[PDB]
């Protein structure tokens, strides 16, 4: 007997917490717009790839070789145009560290073609790489750190859904690159954090 | 993540356990910081310090790129994140982030 | 003259309290949701299976070689993760036990192959068995009281419907399993529990 | 110039009170529900046939070699499970007894193939016979008052509809058949009886 | 319908229109009543009788299975439906709902 | 030039009081129902033929060999079962008797062949005749006065409408028959009087 | 329509202007009546009177099948129709109503 | 560089007061119906025609060799049976007379063939001619003052468009045709006037 | 549109612009009248005038159709509108509409 | 279901019912229980008891797997289910479910 | 790396202020009218085309060899006839100055071909010129402010967009055409100045 | 755009920077406005002048089109839109719109 992933649903209750993904941006987003966010997620051959739509950029992120399938999108916008993204799988089947490629795309402001396309090593335990590719000149900084102990605190779960988030330093890993001298200001202020649930889910 | 354990007005040792050499230490980034609070930078190998911090802290690049923390106090007590970043294609890439505990036994 | 199974009917009236499921799981589930479950029923030669899906389990019950099809079910969700299921057919035309296979799948959470696939023997007057098969390790105990001669005091019976039960301790026949040390706790406190029918009746 | 019957019509307004039909049933029946009763009415080579399903009782009945088409029905539901039905033709063309064939299928409970199949001569005049046919042991007693003098009391009639009931204890006819020691236990006691006229007149 | 007419406390002879015979009269149940009120039971050959009827009724089963009331009263005076049923097929199968009225003269 | 009758409208605001039309019946009308009376009007070759269907008669008169068509028809139901009937054409555009052929057929009580099928002639100028048949035995009385000086005083005209009507009685027709030893009681009391206007004008 | 005037009490003819013979008089209904106030019936030969104009009213068959109306009144003054019904096929068929007005001058 | 005229278009709010049309009728309109009149428009071969029907009356209206289509007209009702049409056109690009045939069929009572048909010479300038054709004898008088300088006080412009009318007496002429003896009596009263605008603008 | 301009208590001609024979001036009907209200009539040859000015018009037909205003007053002034409407298929078709205007000045 | 009956104060026997070898005692569980409050255990070999129950029942294994209630009392009075599982695939399979009723007569 | 123009969205929230055209016409406009104007963009082979018709005034102004695209237009009415459109692209890629082709054809009023069909030079930098084609003889002035420095004091911008303008003098060049005697009268009174958004956006 | 600066009561020159020729100085439209508030025009050919600037300015053609402020006031500072047309196609067509501004140095 071995553990699998269950056959897809419409509506999925049980939310696991697998990145924290903050997106820093030179164009202006005031704050948080109800609905904004479109995810789209799929699930083929054990890679959970899902492509969310919202504030002027597109995010594919694709974990390969998982056993875990994406439900679930949150963005929120915070202070100095820091975007925060929460995403949520299945559950954690395995304890090991996985392989990430997350393609981060302008679509509004700041519009071209491929600017960084490299490989962020994960700065903690050093067993995954992050191969992102930014399609524009509009990010500022990417910070992932995946399995996150830490909860935002201001991040509303929605009612009849249960949340479930890695409590090991050993299974988290954070993926960071910033394009500008920032010294990593991907850190919200935090103080008119708001979050809103994707749709497609 | 290390839990570093020490008594109260000594000097305290907090490793990075990343060891950067002198020639790439001019084109990597260090900053230590405690719950979200800078402590000390190495940007461009300019050793730039904070005003809670100018005093106490002497950083060993040799020894895991670590800093001694001198007549340690429960005020300094909390978790230390050690935060290393290369200069790769025009953007600093971030290699470490490890967290390094201190309590303070008084 | 031989008394028969009527033909099937979008709505039934006549309920007859044929068995107590109590399926215990180590995910959590909180209360009971109305309009959760959602039951789906056949009768194929001689065989009353229903399908009920909710609160992250599908259980596929067939009763064979039986002249008495479903009609109804109830989920209710109780403390400790116990999950009670009222199941009700048209009504009792023999008195005599009838071969069980039970088939609760692990749909939502601790999701997998089959884990025990095994025959239960009831364990009043031994005339009978339960061929149980569960997809995955979520459940961890389960009981089925059949015929039972109490219905559950804080089940409420639907308007312009009629039940019935067995009162007869020589027609109630009990299968059980508990997968892990639990003393058969699969009785349930009882105090915060709610019922609601299922859909597809 | 002869006198005939019209052509079909959607609604009828003239209803003559043609038979009180009374079955009593074993299994329990509350009180009257409102909608419950479904009518099918066919007037095929002089054979005036209703076809009403409700409250777990179909009945058929069919008038043989007649000049008038059943128009409405309506069915209640009395203490001891007595249920008594009301029907209704356009009017009374000739002044004779005609065979009649009453079918009375349990389609709910106690349910089973043909039980009695027998003719039951009426008791007054003995004109005519009632070729009467029950598919199953839920009846106890038919009490069927053909052509009768006294409508119910607490039968409500529709408004905008004319009521004609026959006067004449000449043309009263009388079927009945007891399955059980109950002396014609049929009499409703009337207290708490009330009628809901059909649908699909 | 017989209009029987008889005057105030006399035998009363009310006929039931139905001959039965004594080898069918065990499977035979006959019962008279007025205005839904029981009177009288013959079930089974057993001559059970009500309260309000019991000391002034007498079955005469050959005169076309008769009752003869005695110090006939105008609280009899009423319509007496006279009831016959015979077994058919584990069924009592009504065959006889003769009704006469009576009218008292006082 | 000639003048003409105008082509047909789906609405007409011009109505020429043609026919004052009396039928009695045996079966009870208990007063005037609202959407009752459904007519339809058809002119083809300078025939005008209107079919109005009302409380239980169907009346099909037929003028011929005139130059107005049908405009609308009122029905009312007067006190001893007396129905009657306004009926409204174009306008009178020659001063002619005209023949007429009025068809009343009872469908829905006292039903049957055809019970008269005479000509009547009209009594005032004896120049025209109503070729009258019914198909039933309900009709008791039929009075039909054409082209009436007096309208019946308690028939509200619509709004947006034009009533004319003959003011000469070198023009008004009379046609009667009785079928019972009635005396002509088609005179209505007219205390109870109502007037509904027909559907499909 | 005949606008018929006449001076107050005298005797008045009414003309129904319709003539009937003898033999069809037996099967022939005739009756007259003022603003739809019945007046007399010859009904069947039967020659019935409204007690309101019992004895002031003679009917001449012959001359149009009239009444004269003896002794007339103001009250008397309106328009008289005359009705005339034959029996065709067990029906009364309507085929005169003539109407005469009276007018009174005093 | 010539001045044209513009694609149409489905509503217009530069309107033209081109034409004051009177028709007096010998049936009765008691007053302005709102939403009653009904007109058409084409501009065909540089020929403007409108269509409108309304009160009992089509009004076909045609000005030839012209530069200005209809945009909008307005229909009300006088005392004494007059009716008062205001017509509408998009601009007046040249200023020269045009020959007119107007077409007034009565509709609705008066009905026949054609009764007139004849040329009105206009009465000012001598220079255009109205070719008028009347199929019935409800027309009693028409006068038709094209191009007129005092537009109605009664008659309430629609919000957000713009009215212009002809200021020069050069411009305006008067056809007028009167059926009887009636000294042009189509001056209305204007007492009761009220102006209704057509649909199908 | 002829602004004639005259003294006040004077002769006053108000052309009409429209010559008409003798022989069609009893098939032409000719009238005045300023401010929609009537001044004179020539219906079919009958010269029907209105009190208001009865006694100070005189028609001149030769000359141009018209009024001539015996002692004129400022309550004449007004615009006067002519109008010839000539008998055509059962018809009288409107042929002049000239419209003159009338100024008094005192 | 045995409805046993035994006086008050007196050593109480109630049958399980099923018999079980003390090899297969080892690997089965055997728990009596009245009312669903649970009175005694026998898992895994150990003969856990509960505090209402301690010093007044004996477990006999080999007379039925009964329990022997000593100095019975009306609190004791009521319906003992004695429950058996087996170890099956590493699952306990429930086996046994007899029901007893106890009745005290004081 | 180069920067480009996104794919094109439904609704865009990012704009640009590109232009402030201003064009006065000679036949009356009261006040701004709420939906009036409905514009369609077009991004063909680099040239960036707007087609807005409203208030009479179908503009079709075309930027060419240009990396923006059009997003949006609002359209006012001033005092004295003026008309104030104010138009908006996705953003200044390129600092250049572009050459445009603006075609004004009157839809509605003074409606006509080709009037005027030349060449304005810019007056500022004279880097582009705009071939400005005028349909009519409707316009009476244009002034075409490019990249304005100035946003119109009462033009609402609205909510969830963001409005982004040039600030250099460097950048902004007018485009200038009088055809009557007018000393540029373009400019607005700006008093009861108001805007409304186009549609089609 | 050139921002001249010069100080309080001088001579005040503001250059238009569009070269125009005397004979093109015709057919061309010339005018200066401060803050949309116009200051002086030269329309074809003819030197027109605003009452607040009627006595204090000096057009200069040849020396880039420009006026000379004299007695410069700090009234006078502002921003300066120099705006030239000419008729092309029976149309003013715009050819420049230099803005300049002035300040006032006290």
């Amino acid at each position: 007997y071995k553990n699998t992933i269950c056959p897809p649903r419409q509506d999925y209750r049980y939310w696991y917490f697998v990145a924290e993904l903050t997106i820093g941006v030179n164009y202006d987003i005031n704050s948080t717009i109800i609905g904004e966010c479109h995810m789209s997620e799929s699930y083929i051959d054990r890679n959970a790839n899902i492509v969310l739509t919202g504030y002027g950029l597109k995010i594919n992120m694709t974990i390969m070789d998982t056993d875990q399938r994406f439900v679930a999108a949150a963005e929120g916008v915070g202070k100095d145009n820091k975007l925060s993204v929460l995403l949520f799988t299945t559950q954690r089947l395995d304890k090991v560290h996985h392989n990430i490629s997350v393609t981060i795309t302008c679509m509004e402001m700041n519009c071209g073609t491929t600017k960084y396309n490299s490989d962020l090593p994960e700065s903690i335990h050093k067993s995954s790489s992050c191969d992102i590719t930014i399609n524009g000149s509009c990010v500022t900084c990417v910070n992932l750190e995946t399995d996150p102990t830490k909860i935002n605190p201001h991040y509303l779960h929605p009612k009849n859904k249960y949340l479930y988030h890695n409590s090991e330093y050993s299974m988290r890993g954070s993926y960071g690159v910033t394009f500008i001298d920032e010294l990593n200001q991907c850190l919200l202020d935090i103080k008119e954090l708001s979050y809103d649930i994707c749709y497609r889910e | 993540v290390i839990h570093v354990t020490k008594e109260v007005k000594e000097v305290a040792t907090l490793s990075c356990g990343h060891n950067v050499s002198v020639e790439e230490l001019a084109q990597t980034r260090i900053y230590w910081q405690k719950e979200k609070k800078m402590v000390l930078t190495m940007m461009s190998g300019d050793m730039n310090i904070w005003p809670e911090y100018k005093n106490r802290t002497i950083f060993d690049i040799t020894n895991n790129l670590s800093i001694v923390i001198l007549a340690l106090r429960p005020s300094d007590e909390g978790t230390y994140e050690c935060v290393v970043l290369k200069y790769e294609k025009d953007a600093f890439k971030r290699e470490h982030l490890a967290e390094v505990t201190l309590s303070v036994k008084a």
